[PDB]
RNA sequence: AUCUGCGCAUGGCUCAUUAAAUCAGACGUAAUCUGCCGCAAAAAUCUUGCGGCCGCAAAAUUGGAUAACUUGGCGAAACGCCAAGCUAAUACAUGAACCAACCGGGUGUUCUCCACGUGAGACGCCCAGCGAAUGAAUGACAGUAAAACCAAUGCCUUGCAGUAACACCCAGCAGUGUUGACUCAAUUCAUUCCGUGCGAAAGCCGGCUUGUU
């Protein structure tokens, strides 16, 4: 069943040699992912979303700078126009 | 009720396939005045660089030329040479001659030499044999043409 | 801060094409208003008699639902006396411009 | 696809003797061009003398002991060209690659807060997907959001540690520039005029500290400061001042005599 | 194999070029697709660089655009009616770029009815123009007050099939997209088609 | 050992061919392709496990092969070969909802208002990723001054001074790519992509402190 240890049921073959000691050979369990592997896999997605959010923040910074520069130019121009217009209206009042 | 469409120009439509510029759509009902000449038609005409003026015939003409540097995707790049018209017997193509003197070192004297070139002449120009022209290098338009006429002097 | 002492108030959202001046007035009932201005950006400016009343309106009308919309109310730094002074200045200029046209 | 590079075909500025071998380390593609780069093997063996041969150079490099622009490089064929900051933390080397008046590569020693700064000449500007303005520099960097006043030819001051731009120097008349290619390579002067030829190469005329006028194609200049005195980077010993050859010969002879 | 080099060509002087090298893979050519009108069938071709060209051997539908309305619809190709190169390319029903075809006008009629509230078929599954809400009716008059349609196009939509011009290369892209003929281009090609029938 | 990845298009050799050829200096490619390598970018994707399409939950516990090997071999041999049994991959195939944004286009005989429709606002549902195809639109301007009137629309107040734009939730979140030149970069809208594209390799290894971040 799921949630059951697999390493306990793996096939172990017996090698017998003259003298020496009995050897037990078991395969390396492939595709068996531990909690460490799960942490790595989740960290990948976390990093991806963090990078995309950081890029969006950088775009917001650049757009704010551009819009602020345009705003400053606009209100400088309008202040100069207001000064010219008020000088024009001063002459208009009382001929 | 119904949109009155433009008529077909019988003096331009002679090629058994409709002649049109591929940069603009002449069939749009409300053009945007970006590509509109003084006659109200839809013409694509770009400004090539190097301080070369777009001819008035290129701006307000009726001709269709897929290889004209002013009304097509042909760009001018590389060499800008100068020559005299030698032959005008092809269609939309002229032969120019570049006459120069080559210095022979041993005898310390020059000798006259020439180099014929096949050049594409847009309908915006009407050069005669012996006229003096400026040509700009473009991409291969045929097996011999690598230059386009930019101005007739 | 230039808003705490002021008697002007900003209230959003008020959709002029869907709300009448009297309909905004029934929301603004209970406090006397010198004038009420509605703008295309779906917001209104009101100018109350006293800064105390203007302040008391804000925390009691902030977050409440008006015409099915959650509503935000803030203290505005503009002043009705400044508006009246600017209109008084502009009226003579309007008259002078009208005379200049017929000159 | 060529993999080899003969010693005779190798650039002369590498200073590789023609009798030592037949081949030279071919620079791998990367930041700088093959003709305008100094490979890390050459830097670590023929310049710093840390490695007696290519084997020891490989043992040094494959450990990541040599950092170029705050990043360890394990390749001895890495280009590692102009304006690059090369630091060996184990020996604390910290030198920048520049040009001297003779046109040869020079290792200008740096300090802290100066090894963190690198100058980059903007060679291209284009809009990437999402309408993102990107500036491409002379070392292959692609700056994702440069200064709105950045234009092709201007230089930007880059913080290699923080990976951010800190200042922009426009390419205007009166600015201080160093010549990057040609016969005047390594010389430092101020722009007095830039003759513009549409369709062809622009010609920048420069004048150095001594007042000697010299010209070069506008693609060979590199802005390094707002004035000939206020430079934004440290330069080699000669300060980009070309000396008369006769005077240099007599001075060298006098110094050699004074030594003995 | 097939090559695209100028070595086999005679010089402008009339001389014969003496070839001193073998043919190269960087100058090769390939056999044409000869795309016909039929059920869709394509074959990939590994071009230089690893990319793929979809050599279409047969095509039946495609994306055809009403340019004056800035829209496009996927319709069936009913016929090919004119080729400038030769009439053998019309007999064999060969689909090439800039060839004139007849397509299905039902999607264009339906879009016209949905967008402007005008039913071409009515005056002579289908959309109902009387079902629309009166907010959409105000939408229709705003659109209708700037735009007028051509009688030549409207007549074709009523008939059920409308002439079109292929704007894509089927032997390279693998698809047959196009544009509806309008204006002087429609009147040019209609005259050629009348010459054939008489 | 054998799968897997990469290289083997370099180097070495020779000078037979070869005169609008080759080559040299000087230029192009805005007519193109480009693995390695540099600096970057990436919000498409209904998956999984449990109970009865639904419900409930979520560190996604994905699936078939097939070598080496073994067995029986064929062939005079052959940098020759069958057939059957194993068994993996960063080989091959498959596949990840939520978290998780901004922004647009089309609509509903949808409701709520307001006026008696260029109304407004919710709500529904249909699409809105990169790359590609076709079609429209951008990709600026730069050779003139004043009043009227009408319709709408902003304000001022209850007639136009004054007034970036914009009917809330963003009161400046691009009104501004590049070149000598572009049908180019990029953006938006319409419709399309059928393998002939697109994983977080469903990958590996370390540290520590030993961590469903
Ligand atoms: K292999
Ligand atoms: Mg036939
Ligand atoms: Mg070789
Ligand atoms: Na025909």
């Amino acid at each position: 069943s799921r949630t059951e240890d697999v390493r306990k049921y793996v096939v172990r073959r017996r090698v017998v040699k003259s003298g020496k000691k009995d050897r037990l050979k078991a395969p390396k369990i492939q595709r068996l992912i531990t909690p460490r592997v799960k942490a790595r896999r989740a960290k990948k997605a976390k990093d991806a979303i963090a990078k995309v959010r950081a890029s969006a923040a950088e775009r917001r910074e650049y757009l704010r700078l551009i819009a602020s520069n345009r705003r400053a130019l606009r209100q400088r121009d309008h202040s100069k126009k207001h000064t010219r217009k008020v000088h024009a209206q001063r002459a208009e009042v009382a001929a | 009720q119904y949109y009155h469409a433009h008529a077909v120009d019988a003096t331009i439509q002679h090629e058994k396939a409709y002649q049109r510029q591929t940069a603009v759509n002449e069939n749009m009902h409300r053009p945007s005045r970006k590509h509109v000449n003084k006659s109200g038609h839809i013409r694509y005409s770009k400004k090539i660089g190097l301080g070369f003026k777009t001819p008035a015939k290129a701006l307000n003409g009726k001709y269709i030329d897929r290889k004209c540097p002013f009304t097509s995707n042909v760009v001018i790049r590389g060499r800008i040479l100068r020559g005299v018209v030698h032959s005008t017997k092809m269609h939309r193509t002229i032969i120019i001659r570049r006459n120069y003197l080559h210095f022979i070192k041993k005898y310390q004297r020059y000798q006259k030499r020439h180099k014929s070139l096949a050049v594409h002449c847009s309908p915006a120009f009407d050069p005669k044999q012996g006229d003096e022209v400026v040509i700009g290098q473009c991409r291969p338009l045929s097996k011999t043409i690598r230059y386009n006429v930019l101005e007739v002097v | 801060d230039a808003h705490e002492n002021s008697s002007c108030v900003f209230v959003s959202p008020i959709f002029r094409p869907s709300t009448t001046k009297a309909q905004v007035m029934e929301l603004f009932a209970g406090v006397k208003v010198q004038r009420l201005r509605m703008y295309r950006q779906n917001f209104a400016y009101a100018y109350l008699d006293s800064p105390a009343a203007a302040k008391k309106f804000v925390e009691e009308k902030n977050g409440t639902e008006f015409r099915g919309h959650t509503l935000r109310v803030a203290l505005s730094a503009r002043s009705l006396e400044k508006l009246r002074a600017r209109q008084e200045a502009a009226n003579v200029v309007i008259a002078a411009h009208r005379h200049y046209k017929t000159h | 696809a060529k993999k080899h590079l003969k010693r005779l075909y190798a650039p002369k500025d590498w200073m590789l003797s023609k009798l030592t071998g037949v081949f030279a380390p071919r620079p791998r593609p990367g930041p700088h061009k093959l003709r305008e780069c100094l490979p890390l093997l050459v830097i670590i063996r023929n310049r710093l003398k840390y490695a007696l041969n290519a084997r020891e150079g490989e043992m040094i490099l494959r450990q990541g002991l040599v950092h170029v622009d705050n990043h360890p490089r394990r390749d001895g064929k890495y280009p590692a060209g102009f304006m690059d900051v090369v630091e060996i933390p184990k020996t604390g080397d910290r030198f920048r690659l520049m040009y001297d008046v003779k046109g040869r590569f020079a290792l200008v020693n740096l300090s802290e807060a100066e090894a963190q700064i690198k100058l980059m000449k903007v060679v291209n500007l284009y809009t990437a997907t999402g309408r993102v303005p990107v500036a491409v520099t002379h070392d292959g960097h692609r700056i994702r959001y440069p200064d709105p006043h950045t234009s092709i030819g201007d230089t930007i001051v880059y913080n290699v540690k923080e990976k951010k731009c800190v200042d922009l120097i426009k390419n205007r008349q009166g600015k201080a520039v160093i010549v990057t290619g040609g016969a005047n390579r390594g010389r430092i002067g101020e722009i007095v005029k830039v003759e513009c030829h549409p369709g062809a190469f622009n010609i920048a005329h420069l004048k150095d500290a001594s007042g000697a006028e010299f010209a070069t194609r506008a693609a060979n200049i590199f802005v390094i400061g707002k004035d000939l005195n206020n430079l934004q980077v440290t330069v080699p010993k000669q300060q980009g001042l070309r000396m008369n050859v006769i005077q240099e010969r007599e001075e060298r002879l006098i110094a050699a005599e004074a030594r003995k | 194999g097939i090559v695209r080099s100028r070595l086999h060509k005679r010089k402008i002087t009339g001389g014969k070029t003496k070839i001193h090298r073998k043919r190269m893979k960087a100058e090769l050519g390939r056999l044409p697709a000869n795309t016909r009108l039929g059920a869709r069938r394509v074959s990939p071709v590994r071009a230089r660089g690893g990319n793929f060209k979809i050599r279409a051997l047969r095509l039946d539908t495609g994306n055809f655009a009403w340019a004056s309305e800035a829209i496009a619809h996927r319709v069936r190709l009913l016929d090919v009616v004119y080729n400038a190169t030769s009439n053998e390319l019309v007999r064999t029903k060969t689909l090439v770029k800039n060839c004139i075809v007849a397509v299905d006008a039902a999607p264009f009629k339906r879009w016209y009815a949905k967008h402007y509230g005008i039913d071409l078929d009515a005056d002579k599954d289908k959309y109902d123009v009387n079902k629309a809400s009166p907010k959409l009716q105000r939408e229709w008059t705003r659109r209708r007050r700037n735009h007028r349609v051509e009688k030549a196009i409207a007549d074709q939509l009523r008939e059920g099939r409308v002439l079109a011009r292929i704007t894509s290369r089927p032997g390279q892209s693998g698809r047959a997209d196009g544009i509806l003929l309008e204006g002087a281009e429609l009147q040019f090609y209609l005259k050629r088609l009348e010459k054939k029938k008489k």
